[PDB]
RNA sequence: AACUUCAUCUACG
């Protein structure tokens, strides 16, 4: 829910 | 068939012989309790008078059993049975039996649970052996198990509804058995990383890097207040930091009587700049980040989870390495009372003063966000116009996807660091993310700044409907909002295409876990 | 069910007010100026006739069990 | 306008949904068609004239607040939280205590809970209104401080008001229902509701059977505690064998209603209520409007809760640890909104995309009552009496009491009864 | 085995101490004699303790080599590990 | 339940409007147990002549 | 169930002892007061007082435990003072200031009103 | 007669279709209750679509 | 004992292995009817 | 080495409230007397409830849970009246409660507001605070309550149903010049109704050699006892429990010598 | 001195 690389 | 009967689980060779239902287990939710030491569990007095244990009666023990076989089963403090030599169980429970209440050497009293017994303590799932631990029992009013809080982390529990399973062992042999091998203070270090399984956690992670802080001077009757909550205290006031004009002790003085022994360690706070070390002020830090630990004495830093956390190399693990696990939990202890009650004191708390940020922050994100959403037009532009050239071992539109989202995440991430600029000292937010207690500066970011890319999948929120993502948006459009870029932050609101996309996110996050629990238990039950 | 005598907070007793907070609204106060008509200054003693729902009403409809 | 004015005289006016349907003004759209539909979250906004992304809008959303269920309405400010937080927020509003409907009375159901004082959400949905919460409200506003206090708050646990517990606050009625049907299998072999006696019936128990009346059934007023008969059935043995019902045990109950009927065979069939009056313990389960839940850790009295200048004392207290990592922002714009409300008077706003309800806004209009523009209090110390250094957040908040209690889960065991076939402590 | 070709470890492990105590406990309850001069101590595993401490406890532990032989330590010959 | 999929459970985007995103059970039945929207009608069925 | 009853919180049970006195070994001249249901109203108040005196060096006082109802109070005294001393004439103080108190909250009350 | 249907509560074909509140209270029934379910051995029983 | 009537509430004196149906309506719900010992409420 | 010597000036006095201020005195002086107000002041409140016939909607214990937080006059008789444990009488008598009691049917159509109007009192000094009302239930046609309830001594450490006072304002440094509490941003901080300062200063300057004193007190009474003598019983009580402790102190040291 | 099983579903961390 974040960003790609992150948490979704 | 006779084969279902002994085949899986459920079976008699895995569900019943190699786990089974046991006697003398007892089930209940736990809360928390900063009072009891590490080894101490709180247990109901219901819990504590259905079982029981069962002592041999000596003539040393004789007159206390013969006290309990006495009082009996309706008295707390007392005895259900007693078993006699020949194997036949009097009840004490049922009609006074006056003739049988006597006792003889080698007679057994199942007396009641007492404080001081001691009980294995699991939750589920045993993932590993510091989620069965041996606890002394201290028995308390109403009807929750109650643990301190530095062992809920071994458990892998919160109070939020959690229960936990006890075991009482029934035998000498068997109790002395649990009290050397499981002990709570012998499982401070784990085998598995050797680093300590507990830490200091929660309220007294933030309070300690509040404490510790320069600023923090106690006066005398502070002083004295936290030094009735440190039971290894020798009894001497040390002379204040300040003798005049007015005696202030500081945080870091009384938190060096915490400190047991003469244990020397070396750390740095997470708030430490790296140009410190290399550059002038090695050792004075101007931030009072660093933390040395000299003859058991805090001579100067901050504490955070890098030095009372479970790390190795921490405060928590050079005592254990170095005084030993007794000492080590009384150091424990006593850092939870004195700091809880400074807490008391000083306070803590969160409010939506700490979401909000400056106007000129709020003004500096808006622009990025314009920038970046102005940036990837261009490349939507550009590839419209057959401008872009595949990066090699990707497609175009591989491609354009990875130049989209490393722009929408760089700008994010200014936006996060502008919202992180704008915490004051006091922000609490920071105040967790700092003392490492919870949170992290995504959160603090998301909140203030921006909620950020919502991926599923890996990849930006997809087209499910044909062509396009939701049926507001325009078919074909590739910009950030109508692939689900959140622009709003927590505190703004997000609006409701992006509220869809950010529900698109947390379902994926959620599936993720309620999937994984199973091959992971899977795997584990295949490796042991 | 019926207005709680005693404000949780505080104490205040809210429990002789609901009647008037009612009648003051049908007169044309406001609901906070019948709030503060009847004496209720802390936002605690304001939450409990603000609040409340009166189901009392609706569970004298059903008839009695012995009459 | 024309349509507008003939809906808001609805009544009286005979113009409703389907008068609406019938001139064209709305329509029914489904998935396939909304895949070739292009639509508008509001007309205002998207419809009018500015930088045109789309000139084609076909439809346009009644209001975007309706892509919610009816439990997912009921969350304030839905869209300043934290996705999985409204999933469990969904998840535990299935699961709070309240009056579940107003014959209550009438039905015997095992295992029904009954909230003593229900009070309707101070910050509420609009759509709450076609739900019907401020009809059969589950739970009350408390005054909540967002603060460590004495570590009884830590993890997810939350720290109460003795004071306020003991004047009602959370107080619920558990009603536990017992059925049972007399009847005849064998030509000679009957079951018969009567008083069971020591020497005529072959089985009995210590438990006593005085409390039964003369045809089996305990009257309704009496107190059974755990383990009592409440029905006492015997059968006639081809002397007799004990069936009689016994109490769950720890119900420790006061019988309310005691129903003796003829079922469909034409057998007497009795159905008896036990009311439990549950007070909250330190076990008790209780979990805000925004998905984060949490025991109660200890009660303190009013003397030791902290208390503000005005002297108003937090009914709970929550740890401030809880609101960072779960970024339930919309707990805390509730509690401001909620501490806006109670002082103006007014029932909050708190639809997911009302756009007109900024938290600046709200803070302005605390402002105005004389407390802190973010709700911030100072508060002094419950046992010292010395200010707390740190100026903590409290507020009125919405919270429920789920079903989940502690004394329902207080399990022991010691050499109890024992399975046949596997010969091992029995399960459950 | 010998006095002469031990080749276990000298130190006592934490599994023997563990049952070491726990035999002494249970025997000590049993009405056993005690070695070490009980200073008002009536718990049977405080008693253990105290004589393990006093290398008093009359045990001698048999440690089985994994190829089927056996070497006799007596508790007071190893080294305790606490 | 039991199929670890994670595919059939994601909240799809043809979900808007007619079904909660937010109301889902938390288990082995994530995303497959669903909730209509508030304003969520379903067909009731019509001859088709 | 466990729900201890209320008047615990300051009825004595039969055979407790208000106040037991146990010297505190570690440093001379110092005491250790134990005082059972009791609470923060007179533990603060006490060692509030306790300070005040100048020959008193140490003045504490804690609830071991929320649940539990005892009062601990340590009190260490210079030379030449007692601790036990040191209790009384800070009960006794507080008697007094208690009493001034009283009589001048009287007076108060007859001034405002009847004028 | 062929057999017996189960009737849900305040369909058209329930005793309680089309009553007033004060006439549904006459009943013991909640004017507030939304039916849609079916009594089925006196117990509630909701078809799960 | 004595069972008030479900619907017509009226007090009826069923004897044991006694079909339950109220005399004048007919209805076959009965209530047990409040008990005569007394129970001690405390306040709190 | 002395305890300092108290002045108090009474600002308001009403019916309902007593709004004082305590100079030269200690910070846990005047937070124990505050504590006394709330839990340990003696008032009158119903404690035993015995129904004989509820066919209200409310059930038996809601019905007594509401007689009991039902303010009852204790002015002057909650002195002279003694604990039920102190009593010499098994239960209950004259000198240990009071007895009250409803009687009270709906026979009429209309709903019949049971209040604490129909509570009666076998002794007059005992009433509850009747001289709205409070609403105890409300009756239906052919619904009837019937109960008699007995009236204890009591102070609000045991139940909330006991406490005399509804809600104690207590306030010291109005305008923070000790820095007990210290504001991230001064400015934006409402001045309290005792503040002294100017509208362009938001806080006074430090004192590092103050002490907290000037307590300013707002006591609102529930209507049992006048707010006037809830301090003076509060002040009252908290010296008698000083008096026992030093009685039962000298009676141990005596054993110790 | 003392109450079966299956099966399903629904919840709990
Ligand atoms: C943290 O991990 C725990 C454990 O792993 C244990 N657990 C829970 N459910 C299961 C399950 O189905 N199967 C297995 N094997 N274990 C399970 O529960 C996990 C977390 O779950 P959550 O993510 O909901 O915890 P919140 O973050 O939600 O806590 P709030 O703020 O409510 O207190
Ligand atoms: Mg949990
Ligand atoms: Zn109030
Ligand atoms: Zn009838
Ligand atoms: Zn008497």
């Amino acid at each position: 829910i974040w960003g790609i690389g992150c948490n979704p | 068939s006779l084969k279902q009967r002994l085949k899986g689980k459920e079976g008699r060779v895995r569900g019943n012989l190699m786990g089974k239902r046991v006697d003398f287990s007892a089930r209940t939710v736990i809360t928390p309790d900063p009072n009891l030491s590490i080894d101490q569990v709180g247990v109901p007095r219901s819990i504590a008078a259905n079982m029981t244990f069962a002592e041999i009666v000596t003539p040393f023990n004789i007159d206390r059993l013969q006290e309990l076989v006495r009082r009996g089963n309706s008295q707390y403090p007392g005895a259900k049975y007693i078993i006699r030599d020949n194997g036949d169980r009097i009840d004490l429970r049922f009609h006074p039996k006056p003739s049988d209440l006597h006792l003889q050497t080698g007679y057994k009293v199942e007396r009641h649970m007492c404080d001081g017994d001691i009980v294995i303590f699991n939750r589920q799932p045993t993932l590993h052996k510091m989620s069965m631990m041996g606890h002394r029992v201290r028995i308390l009013p109403w009807s929750t198990f109650r643990l301190n809080l530095s062992v809920t982390t071994p458990y892998n529990a919160d109070f939020d509804g959690d229960e936990m399973n006890l075991h009482l062992p029934q035998s000498l042999e068997t109790r002395a058995e649990i009290q050397e091998l499981a002990m709570v203070p012998r499982m401070i270090v784990t085998p598995q990383s050797n680093r300590p399984v507990m830490g200091i956690v929660q309220d007294t992670l933030t309070a300690v890097r509040k404490f510790t802080k320069r600023d923090v001077f106690l006066e005398r009757g502070e002083v004295m207040n936290l030094l009735m909550f440190l039971s290894t205290w020798d009894g001497k006031v040390p002379q204040p930091a300040i003798l005049k004009p007015r005696p202030l002790w500081t945080g870091k003085q009384i938190f060096s009587l915490i400190i047991p022994g003469h244990i020397n360690c070396i750390r740095t706070h997470s708030t430490h700049p790296d140009d410190e070390d290399s550059g002038p002020y090695k050792h004075i830090s101007p931030g009072d980040t660093k933390v040395v630990v000299e003859n058991g004495e805090l001579i100067m830093g901050i504490l955070c989870k890098k030095s009372l956390g479970t790390s190795a190399g921490s405060l928590v693990h050079i005592s254990y390495l170095e005084m030993g696990h007794d000492i080590t939990r009384l150091f424990y202890s006593n850092i939870q009372t004195v700091i809880n009650n400074w807490l008391l004191i000083e306070g803590h708390t969160i409010g939506i003063g700490d979401s909000i940020a400056d106007s000129k922050t709020y003004q500096d994100i808006q622009n990025t966000i314009k920038k970046a959403k102005q940036d990837v037009i261009e490349v939507i532009e550009k590839a419209h116009n057959n401008e872009l050239e595949p990066t090699p071992g990707n497609t175009l539109r591989q491609t354009f996807e990875n130049q989209v989202n490393r722009i929408l995440n760089d700008a994010r991430d200014k936006t996060g660091s502008s919202a992180q600029k704008s915490l004051s000292e006091y922000n609490n937010f920071k105040s967790m993310v700092v003392s490492g207690a919870k949170g992290s500066k995504i959160n603090i970011s998301q909140v203030i700044a921006v909620v950020g890319q919502q991926n599923v999948e890996g990849k930006r929120i997809p087209f499910g409907f044909k062509h396009r993502t939701l049926p507001h948006f325009i078919k074909d459009d590739y910009g950030p909002e109508s692939r689900g870029f959140v622009e709003n932050s927590y505190l703004a609101g997000l609006t409701p295409t992006e509220f869809f996309f950010h529900a698109m996110g947390g379902r994926e996050g959620l599936i993720d876990t309620a999937v994984k629990t199973a091959e992971t238990g899977y795997i584990q039950r295949r490796l042991i | 069910m019926i207005i709680p005598v005693r404000c949780f907070t505080c104490g205040k007793i809210v429990g002789n007010k609901w009647e008037a907070y009612l009648g003051l609204l049908q007169a044309e106060y406001t609901e906070g100026d019948a709030l503060d008509a009847l004496g209720l200054k802390r936002y605690c003693c304001r939450r409990m006739l603000l609040a409340h729902v009166d189901l009392i009403e609706k569970l004298l409809n059903y008839a009695p069990l012995e009459k | 306008k024309r349509h507008i004015d003939q809906l808001k005289e609805r009544e009286y006016n005979n113009y409703s949904w389907q008068d609406l349907v019938a001139s064209g003004v709305v329509e029914y759209i489904d998935t396939l068609e909304e895949e070739t539909v292009m639509l508008a979250m509001t007309p205002d906004d998207l419809q009018e004239k500015e930088v045109a992304y789309c000139s084609t809008y076909t439809h346009c959303e009644i209001h975007p607040s309706m892509i919610l269920g009816v439990c997912a309405s009921i969350i304030p400010f839905p869209d300043h939280n934290q996705s999985p937080r409204n999933t469990y927020q969904s998840a535990m509003g299935k699961q709070a205590m309240g009056v579940y409907i107003t014959n209550f009375h009438v039905r015997m159901d095992t295992l029904a809970h009954v909230l003593y004082y229900p009070q309707k959400p101070l910050v509420t949905t609009r759509s709450m209104e076609y739900l019907r919460f401020r009809e059969l409200p589950a739970g009350i506003n408390s005054i909540v401080a967002i603060a460590s206090y004495t570590g009884y708050n830590q993890e997810d646990s939350v720290i109460m008001n003795r004071s306020a517990v003991d004047r009602g606050f959370f107080r619920s009625v558990f009603y536990r229902s017992y059925k049972e049907q007399e009847s005849k299998k064998g030509f000679d072999q009957e079951e018969v509701f009567e008083k069971p006696t020591r020497e005529t019936c072959q089985g009995m128990r210590h438990a006593i059977y005085d409390k039964l009346d003369d045809d089996g059934l305990i009257a309704p007023g009496v107190r059974v505690s755990g383990d009592d008969v409440i029905i006492g059935k015997t059968v006639t043995l081809p002397t007799k064998r004990d069936c009689s019902t016994f109490l769950r045990t720890s119900e420790t109950g006061i019988v309310d209603q005691v129903m003796v009927t003829l079922n469909q065979e034409g057998y007497k069939f009795c159905k008896i209520r036990v009311r439990s009056v549950r007070i909250p313990q330190i076990g008790d389960k209780f979990a805000s409007r925004h998905g984060q839940k949490g025991t109660c850790g200890i009660q303190y009295r009013q003397e030791d809760m902290p208390f503000t200048c005005e002297g108003i004392t937090p009914d709970i207290i929550i740890n401030p640890h809880a609101i960072p990592s779960r970024m339930t922002i919309g707990h805390l714009i509730e509690c401001l909104q909620g501490k806006v409300s109670a002082n103006k008077g007014e029932i909050g706003d708190a639809t997911p995309f009302n756009d007109a309800v900024n938290v600046q806004k709200i803070s302005n209009l605390l402002s105005d009552y004389g407390y802190h523009l973010r709700g911030n209090e100072v508060l002094y110390n419950g046992f010292t009496g010395r200010k707390i250094t740190s100026q903590i957040f409290i507020g009125p908040t919405y919270y429920q009491r789920l079903k989940h209690m502690v004394d329902d889960k207080i399990h022991s065991r010691a050499r109890g009864p024992i399975q046949i076939l596997n010969r091992q402590p029995m399960e459950g | 085995q010998a006095n002469q070709k031990r080749i276990t470890t000298p130190y006592m492990t934490k599994y023997e101490r563990a049952r070491v105590l726990g035999t002494r406990a249970l025997q000590i309850a049993m009405c056993a004699p005690v070695m070490v001069e009980l200073e008002g101590e009536t718990d049977p595993l405080l008693i253990a303790m105290k004589e393990l401490k006093a290398r008093k406890i009359p045990i001698i532990i048999r440690r089985y080599l994994p190829d089927g032989s056996y070497e006799d330590w007596g508790v007071d010959e190893l080294i305790i590990s606490d | 339940r039991d199929g670890k999929l994670a595919k059939p459970r994601q909240l799809h985007n043809t979900l808007w409007g007619m079904v909660c995103p937010a109301e889902t059970p938390e288990g082995h039945a994530v995303g497959l147990v669903k909730n209509l929207a508030l304003m969520a009608y379903i067909s009731v069925g019509s001859q088709p002549s | 169930m466990n729900a201890p009853p209320a008047f615990e919180s300051f009825l004595l049970f039969e055979g407790e002892k208000k106040i037991t006195i146990n010297k505190d070994t570690k440093v001379p001249n110092a005491c250790l007061f134990t005082i059972n249901k009791e609470d923060h109203t007179l533990g603060n108040i006490i060692k509030s007082q306790l300070l005040k005196d100048p020959q008193v060096l140490f003045a504490g006082y804690k609830v071991p435990h929320p649940l539990e109802h005892k009062i601990i109070i340590r009190v260490q005294t210079t030379p030449d003072y007692s601790p036990q001393e040191a209790f009384t004439n800070a009960i006794t103080d507080l008697i007094s200031e208690l009493s001034l108190l009283e009589e001048r909250f009287r007076v108060a009350i007859k001034d405002k009103q009847e004028g | 007669f062929i057999g017996k249907i189960p009737i849900m509560l305040r369909s058209t074909y329930c005793l309680l279709n089309g009553l007033t509140d004060r006439d549904l209270c006459e009943l013991n029934e909640c004017p507030l209750d939304p039916g849609g379910y079916f009594i089925i051995n006196g117990s509630e029983k909701v078809l799960i679509a | 004992m004595i069972y008030i009537c479900g619907e017509c509430h009226t007090e009826n004196e069923i004897k044991s292995r006694d079909p339950i149906r109220c005399r004048e309506c007919g209805y076959r719900i009965m209530y047990k009817k409040r008990t005569k010992r007394l129970v001690v409420f405390d306040a709190r | 080495p002395y305890a300092n010597q108290p002045t108090v000036r009474i600002t308001e006095l009403t019916d309902e409230n007593v709004k004082f201020i305590i100079e030269n005195t200690d910070l846990a002086v005047a937070n124990s007397i505050r504590r006394v107000f709330i839990a340990e002041v003696p008032i009158i409140a119903i404690d035993w409830v015995q129904i004989d016939a509820n066919s209200s909607v409310l059930h038996d214990e809601f019905i007594a849970h509401r007689l009991g937080l039902i303010p009852l006059t204790s002015d002057d008789i909650v002195d002279k009246l003694q604990y039920s444990r102190d009593c010499t009488c098994e239960e209950f008598c004259p000198e240990c409660s009071v007895e009250f009691t409803l009687d009270v049917r709906c026979n009429e159509d209309q709903t019949r507001h049971v209040t604490s109007r129909d509570l009666i009192s076998n002794s007059p000094r005992v009433i509850p605070v009747t001289s709205d009302d409070i609403l105890i239930v409300k009756l239906r046609k052919g619904q009837e309550l019937r109960l008699r309830a007995y009236a204890k001594k009591g102070f609000g450490k045991e139940h909330a149903k006991w406490n005399p006072t509804a809600g104690v304002a207590f306030e010291y440094d109005p305008d923070n010049a000790l820095r007990h509490t210290v504001y991230p941003k001064p400015e934006e901080w409402p001045k309290s109704e005792y503040s002294e300062l100017d509208e362009d200063e938001s806080q006074a300057p430090y004192d590092p050699n103050g002490k907290p004193e000037r307590f300013y007190y707002n006591v609102e009474s529930c209507g049992s006892l006048r707010p006037e003598t809830i301090v003076l019983s509060a002040l009252s009580g908290l010296k008698k429990k000083l008096s026992d402790l030093q009685t039962q102190l000298s009676h141990e040291i005596q054993s110790d010598v």
